[PDB]
């Protein structure tokens, strides 16, 4: 459902960022909005976020 | 959104209709209109002007059957209650069990929502005269006794086993088991030494009997 | 993050040091690069595969019916192609998926 | 007569064994069943065992 | 004769209801598709 | 990141759409999420089923499990076309599902389904089975063939 | 004591193999220990034989107590078992 | 290579279903006297007849 999945840094923050197209849901028809995509990585627990 | 309300007032419902039911076929008096809710209705009812699912105007009282109290000997009231909270603490359960024995109830069903610990887990059995179930909301979407591999069970009072304990000339321990945390034992709400009688429906013999005995 | 030293041909490790700023530190030799400015990125190029239609050709020869687009901003069409489809439990109302004549923008309702 | 005669005579006779049987004519098919590919009502991957 | 769980009667107007199976009932299943092939045979003959 | 779950259920590695021979079409998944798959909306709750013995007992009790083993061994049995008679099947059925539980037919099962100190014994672990038996103390009623 | 008497018999009156096989086996072993015969032998000299020939036409004294699996068992002559 | 693992299986099997029988009651009891079926097969039929 990514595009890409990347790395920023900022001058002083971190962060990754991803890229979710709207496209490949309707084309799929998928029930997933992005605060879900959110919600979802929240989810995870390896991750420890 | 849709997905986070609507989807979740749904399963509510569904839970709702089975838990209806579960209480229904345990002998306990509830009508074919009430089963029957719509989802319109429990949406218009059961439900926030904003979409939101209410829990505390859910919980209901039931009361037993002319024809099951004439049959069973002693049977009370439960008071089946949904609880509000996502992950239920000691106090609440504490404050659950607090009520049951309060209001005087020989049952009561706790329907919590996503996980229970064990902590509240080792508190469900406090009260001498009455017992608590819980069930998950995840275990009561869909009806297990309506799915085809499980067939009709029925509950079997203290003179209707000994009627067949005296019929077959066996003791109580000769009975097939069944352990009691089984789905269709929670379903039926099984006691030690409750026995169950069951209609299998095989394609070469038909239907025929067989028997089984809690714990 | 695959930045390699131009000294000792080793991995960058970013590190914030005590000040809270970010540099590309280099543990093996006296060498880093302070992120002032302008930003750095690493970009992983994730497969695009060609899946499975759904919808492919679902308003053919159908009826147009009379609806409020949610988009505003780009048309102001009316006329939306609309297709009935039971998605739900029998016991569910019966969704629908019906989308505007200029803009695309597909939407459902149940 | 020979109806009622062929049913009272084919019921089971007490004293029997029919665990043993019963062992014996689920265990002694899998000499004979060979090893032979199978898949699920006209797909090809599903490779049940 | 289906005499009930309880060991009575059962009223001869909801034996077939799926709550009163005894150990006998697939001996009644037989009798009944025995009569039915006879009957099978009797129709034959009057169609004729 | 890219390796988590955003929609779906965790244990169904895949699902194919299927079609029968009357035209109706079905999905086939390949998981162990009995319960989540037929608690999903648009899937009839009545009606579906799982070749897994485990998952069908802890989901629908043990008579559904009982059903399950009678209708996948005679499935495998009339795949080869054997002709296994079914009443043999059904008492193996009633075996496994005999104490309660689906117990199997093992070291392991054996042990639970019966209490013979001497037909344990002879079958596996000799050695451990006498020495618990000793330590035990549990008489042994010369009642079974062994 | 635990005999059921000879009118609530509920149990099969038809003679199983089983039972044919130990009535036999018995008969047999009484004849090769030199019991007398109720049949005119016509010069079998194997007790197997004339232990069948006994069969043949219900000669055999002997019963049978059929245990039912709770402690009362239950008396059938052979001469009134069907077979 | 099949004969190893179709022995070992029904050699369980038999250790498994070897105390099984029909007592005169019609119903399949156990060693140690436990009902396992009311009736062997919900109608009492040999499959031998
Ligand atoms: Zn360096
Ligand atoms: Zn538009």
């Amino acid at each position: 459902v990514a595009f890409y999945v990347q790395d920023v840094y900022k001058d002083n923050l971190s962060f990754i960022q991803v890229r979710i197209d709207l496209g490949t849901i309707d084309k799929l028809q998928l029930e997933l909005t992005i605060e879900d995509i959110a919600v979802a990585i929240t989810r995870a627990s390896k991750l420890k976020i | 959104m849709d997905q986070e309300n609507e989807r979740n007032i749904s399963r509510l419902w569904r839970a709702f209709r089975t838990v209806k039911e579960m209480v229904k076929d345990r002998g306990y008096f509830i009508t074919q209109e009430e089963v029957e809710l719509p989802l319109e209705d429990f949406k218009a009812k059961y439900c926030d002007s904003m979409g939101r699912p209410q829990r505390k105007m859910m919980s209901f009282q039931a009361n037993p059957t002319e024809e099951s109290i004439s049959k069973f000997p002693d049977m009370g009231s439960l008071w089946v209650e949904f609880c509000d909270e996502p992950s239920v603490g000691v106090k609440t359960m504490k404050t659950f069990v607090i009520h049951i024995q309060e209001k005087n109830f020989q049952t009561g069903i706790f329907v919590y929502q996503n996980n229970i610990t064990p902590s509240a887990m080792k508190l469900v059995p406090s009260i001498p005269p009455a017992t608590i179930e819980t069930f998950n909301e995840a275990a009561l979407v869909v009806n297990i006794t309506h799915h085809e591999l499980v067939p009709k069970h029925i509950r079997l009072s203290s003179d209707e086993k000994r009627e067949l304990l005296k019929r077959y000339r066996l003791k109580e321990s000769q009975l097939p088991r069944i352990q009691r945390a089984d789905p269709v034992a929670l379903y039926l709400g099984l006691k030690r030494g409750e026995v169950v009688k069951i209609i299998r429906k095989s394609e070469t013999s038909g239907r025929y009997a067989s028997y089984r005995i809690c714990m | 993050m695959l930045s390699f030293c131009p000294s000792c041909n080793n991995m960058l490790l970013i590190t914030s040091g005590d000040s809270g700023v970010y540099t590309l530190a280099c543990r093996s030799c006296p060498y880093e690069f302070p992120i002032e400015g302008i930003e750095i990125y690493d970009r992983k190029k994730l497969p695009r595969k060609e899946v499975d239609d759904v919808l492919g050709g679902g308003w053919d020869n159908v009826d147009q019916t009379k609806t409020q687009c949610p988009n505003y901003d780009t048309c102001g069409g009316e006329s939306a192609y609309f297709f009935q489809l039971q998605i739900r439990s029998a016991d569910e109302p019966m969704t629908t998926f019906y989308k505007c004549v200029n803009c695309g923008h597909r939407w459902k309702e149940n | 007569e020979i109806a009622l005669f062929k049913y009272r005579k084919a019921r089971l006779e007490p004293g029997t064994a029919i665990g043993a049987i019963g062992a014996q004519s689920i265990g002694e098919p899998g000499t004979q069943m060979t090893l032979k590919t199978f898949h699920f009502a006209g797909v090809a991957s599903m490779n049940v065992t | 004769v289906r005499y009930d769980n309880s060991g009575c009667l059962v009223k001869r107007e909801d034996l077939n209801k799926a709550e009163y199976v005894d150990q006998y009932d697939a001996e009644r299943d037989f009798y009944h598709s025995l009569r039915e092939y006879i009957n099978g045979k009797a129709t034959a003959l009057a169609n004729l | 990141l890219p390796d988590v779950v955003v929609k779906g259920l965790p244990d169904i590695s895949r699902a194919v759409i299927n079609i029968r021979d009357d035209g109706k079409r079905e999905l086939l998944v390949e998981g162990y999420g009995l319960r989540d798959v037929m608690c999903t909306d648009g899937v009839i709750g009545s009606r579906t089923t799982t070749n897994h013995v485990l998952e069908v007992f802890s989901v629908l009790g043990i008579e559904a499990a009982r059903y399950s083993i009678i209708r996948e061994i005679n499935y495998t049995m009339s795949n080869h076309g054997m002709s296994v008679d079914p009443r043999h099947i059904q008492l193996l059925g009633d075996v496994m599902t005999y104490k309660g539980e689906v117990l199997g037919i093992t070291r392991f099962g054996l042990s639970k389904m019966r209490d013979s100190v001497l037909q344990l014994a002879s079958f596996e672990k000799t050695t451990d089975h006498l020495f618990d038996a000793a330590f035990y103390m549990k008489k042994d009623a010369v009642e079974g063939v062994s | 004591e635990k005999a059921i008497p000879k009118d609530q018999r509920a149990t099969t009156p038809y003679m199983t193999k089983y039972e044919r096989a130990r009535i036999l086996g018995t008969r047999a072993l009484q004849i090769s220990m030199n019991a007398p015969v109720f049949v005119d032998l016509e010069g079998e000299t194997d007790p197997l034989r004339i232990a069948m020939k006994e069969l043949a036409e219900k000669k055999i004294p002997l019963v049978i107590r059929r245990y039912l699996p709770d402690g009362s068992f239950e008396d059938w002559s052979v001469e009134e078992l069907i077979v | 290579v099949k004969t190893a693992e179709t022995g070992y299986m029904s050699r369980r099997l038999m250790k498994s279903l070897e105390d099984l029988s029909c007592q005169y009651d019609n119903t399949v009891r156990t060693s140690a006297n436990g009902i396992v079926q009311f009736t062997y097969g919900g109608d009492g039929l040999d499959p031998l007849e």
